[PDB]
């Protein structure tokens, strides 16, 4: 069985507990959560300092957790990702669609640029995990189970998990859970990765790339390579002299959206206002152009926890050691399962000949929930960034460059 | 810029 | 035998007469005369300025003017030799002959109009406008033409003058695309009218840096009148050869794509009006200044504006020591018409210009600058009051046009 070929009827979805056109609805989802996750996210962070990742990858990892979850536990998760907006009627097809939305993602025959997933589990070997949990999970989302030891070897394990993520992302996503993040307590480790890598439509020539001094805020300056290239781009600047400029990737399925407030103007405003309506309008006011674009040539890492806006977007049971509901997941063994914690890492770099950006997301089970990590370093005059697939309306990732000095 | 003179 | 790889050797100049001059990388020599063709364009942008009010645009091109001149000089003789190599500053090439500054004239045009692969168009067409009737000097006809690419184009002057002068001012238009029409003021040229020399030059060019219309926007710009008024102000951030020079004046380097041609701007200090510099702005002066331009990020003020200028170069240049060419009696013309008729003389001279600085040039661009921060303290150039202007070629140091933009307004 293929669910990218199935119908609605040749996946014997049996999740415990319960509360095409539709894909589309889904990116919509997904969307949704993503403005909404950046606003909290942006709020726990100052202003001028970088913010990466895929909201794909958090969307992906939580609806895999939702295959075990049941009661509150499970409606929560369905609205605060939004899934309980998709035209349906029970919380298990919302399943099919991603699944669908996934295959469209990843399994095409043209690719012009690489994008790819893979998600994993990873169970302590001492448990029995329930096993249509377990087949839904390697068919829908291609999951497999894999054993580790967590009981007598978190930190082998935790190792092992990263590891694992690193191979998914070239090496670019690697360190994605904190230290002492898993301990003999830990049942359960969802993991998603996503990996992409396109070339520009049009190339930007080293020749054209000058030094030029970046001024942080708070403090002096710092070396930035910036590349330069003139040519057609589908632009406008809007409202408040806010600039919209697209950059395709080679194929066109892929662009990268920057967006810029005018000059002096800050960008809380815009980010404040950001909405999945908001981006398509600017989205559809872009009008083909000649313009001259100069761009940093560099490159991004953050990473964080996502408990805390979570919590704060609704999603309180599943964090809770004695409101979680998540029984479907493990059979016989330790049960009474809640999520310690949930941790996020991204990558991006861009250069003259493309980008690439890489995500991971991890939900943990039963582990330490270790206290919000944070590398601060304030910079200036940031500029928002999309990097999205047309065809299907997915935020693949989105973020805030605001270091251009890396 | 566009200059002429004769 | 193409004269743009020629030896002195390969291009007999043969002169009726001759007249004896008193006293990096490039040609020596082409170097020489275009430090010769500045000294003329500061001394004699001087004193057009001076003969000026304040609030009034000036635009000329002395690289016209002093070819125009260079071409008669080729059949001018005794004094009137003297004085136009004295006034037009080749006399200042130590020790060379009159007749050797047309050979460099040659070699400075072959670099100019060079032609090639450019960005930047910059065209030269030098034409003379002789009576079908009159027979011209042999030599002063080929050289005219091997030096300057003038041909000698027959127009009946005796008959149809007016006709004559249709087709004079017709062949400009083609020449200036259009933008320089009637050179020739319907009184002048008559059956009286036996030739007339005529030199054209064109130029049209990108910002090898964009402004972009988005950023355009009206400022007030501050007449010597003490007035103001409403232009359209350009805007942008980026690295230009900049910079500040006595009492404050600040000088600004925008080059065009190809980076062979720049726009020079001169900016005094709103407490010194433009009148004291260019009383200053010497040619030596210019030349310091110039030579020290530095790289560095500023912000840049600059209206858009169109200058049309028209003016008459008898006066001034009579004023400049340019007498005897004009002198019916004085004059000495012999090199030019062949048989009797000697004693011709320069009855008058005209300039007419135009320029046009805008973005783009040729509405529809724009401009996206992401992840840059410049220097909260970083130099700005505000161009709100008057300030002069250059086109120039740097590698062969030459100023195309020079003006002076008094009032942008409209
Ligand atoms: C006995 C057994 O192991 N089967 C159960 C079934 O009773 C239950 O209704 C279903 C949830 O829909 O989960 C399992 O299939
Ligand atoms: C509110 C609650 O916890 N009880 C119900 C339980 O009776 C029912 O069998 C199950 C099926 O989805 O849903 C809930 O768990
Ligand atoms: C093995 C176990 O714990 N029993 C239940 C039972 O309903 C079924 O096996 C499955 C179907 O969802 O869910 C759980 O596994
Ligand atoms: C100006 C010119 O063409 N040179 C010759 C000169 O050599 C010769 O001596 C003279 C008559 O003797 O006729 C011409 O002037
Ligand atoms: C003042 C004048 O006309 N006489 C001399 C003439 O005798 C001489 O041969 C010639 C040479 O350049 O110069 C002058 O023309
Ligand atoms: C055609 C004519 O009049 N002959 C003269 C000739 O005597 C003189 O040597 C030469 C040098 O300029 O110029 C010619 O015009
Ligand atoms: C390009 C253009 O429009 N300029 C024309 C040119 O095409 C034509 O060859 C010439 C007459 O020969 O007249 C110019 O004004």
């Amino acid at each position: 069985v293929d669910i990218c070929t199935a119908k609605p009827r040749d996946i014997p979805m049996n999740p415990m507990c319960i509360y095409n056109r539709r894909v589309w609805e889904l990116s919509k989802a997904n969307s949704r959560f993503a403005t909404t996750f950046y606003q909290h996210l942006a709020d726990s962070k100052n202003d001028n300092d970088n913010i990466f990742l895929s909201p794909l990858s958090i969307s992906t990892a939580f609806a895999m957790t939702k295959l075990g979850a049941c009661n509150d536990t499970l409606q929560q998760l369905m609205e605060v990702f939004k899934f309980d907006t998709i035209s349906e009627k029970t919380s298990d097809q919302i399943h099919f669609f991603f699944a669908k939305l996934n295959c469209r993602l990843y399994r095409k025959a043209n690719k012009s640029s690489k994008l790819v997933s893979a998600n994993r589990l990873f169970g302590d070997k001492s448990l029995t995990f329930n096993e249509t949990y377990q087949d839904i999970s390697e068919l829908v989302y291609g999951a497999k189970l894999q054993p580790l030891d967590f009981k007598e070897n978190a930190e082998q394990s935790r190792a092992a998990i990263n590891k694992w993520v690193s191979n998914k992302t070239e090496g670019r996503i690697t360190d994605v859970i904190p230290s002492e993040a898993i301990n003999e307590l830990t049942v359960l480790v969802l993991v998603n990765t996503i990996y992409f890598k396109g070339l520009w439509k049009s190339k930007f020539s080293p020749e054209n790339t000058r030094k030029e001094l970046f001024y942080k805020a708070d403090g002096e300056s710092c070396s930035a390579s910036m590349m330069y290239q003139e040519g057609k781009f589908r632009y406008r600047r809007v409202a408040e002299g806010t600039q919209v400029l697209e950059l395709p990737f080679k194929g066109d399925d892929i662009t990268m959206v920057l967006i810029l407030p005018k000059p002096e103007k800050s960008l809380a405003k815009v980010e404040k206002e950001l909405t999945p309506e908001v981006l398509q309008e600017w989205l559809d006011e872009l009008e083909e152009m000649m313009l001259v674009v100069h761009m940093p040539r560099f490159r991004i890492e953050d990473g964080f926890s996502l408990k805390e806006q979570l919590q704060d977007m609704g999603l309180v049971d599943l964090f809770s050691p004695e409101k979680s509901k998540l029984p479907g997941i493990v059979a016989e063994g330790r049960d009474d399962l809640y999520v310690s914690d949930a941790f996020h890492k991204a990558f991006l770099e861009v250069n003259e000949e493309g980008s690439e950006a890489a995500a991971s997301t991890a939900v943990v089970i039963a582990g330490r929930s270790l206290n919000p990590n944070r590398v601060t370093f304030k910079a200036n005059r940031p500029f928002l960034v999309f990097i999205r697939e047309v065809p299907l309306n997915t935020i693949i990732f989105m973020g805030r460059v605001a270091n251009p000095c890396v | 810029s566009e200059a002429a003179a004769s």
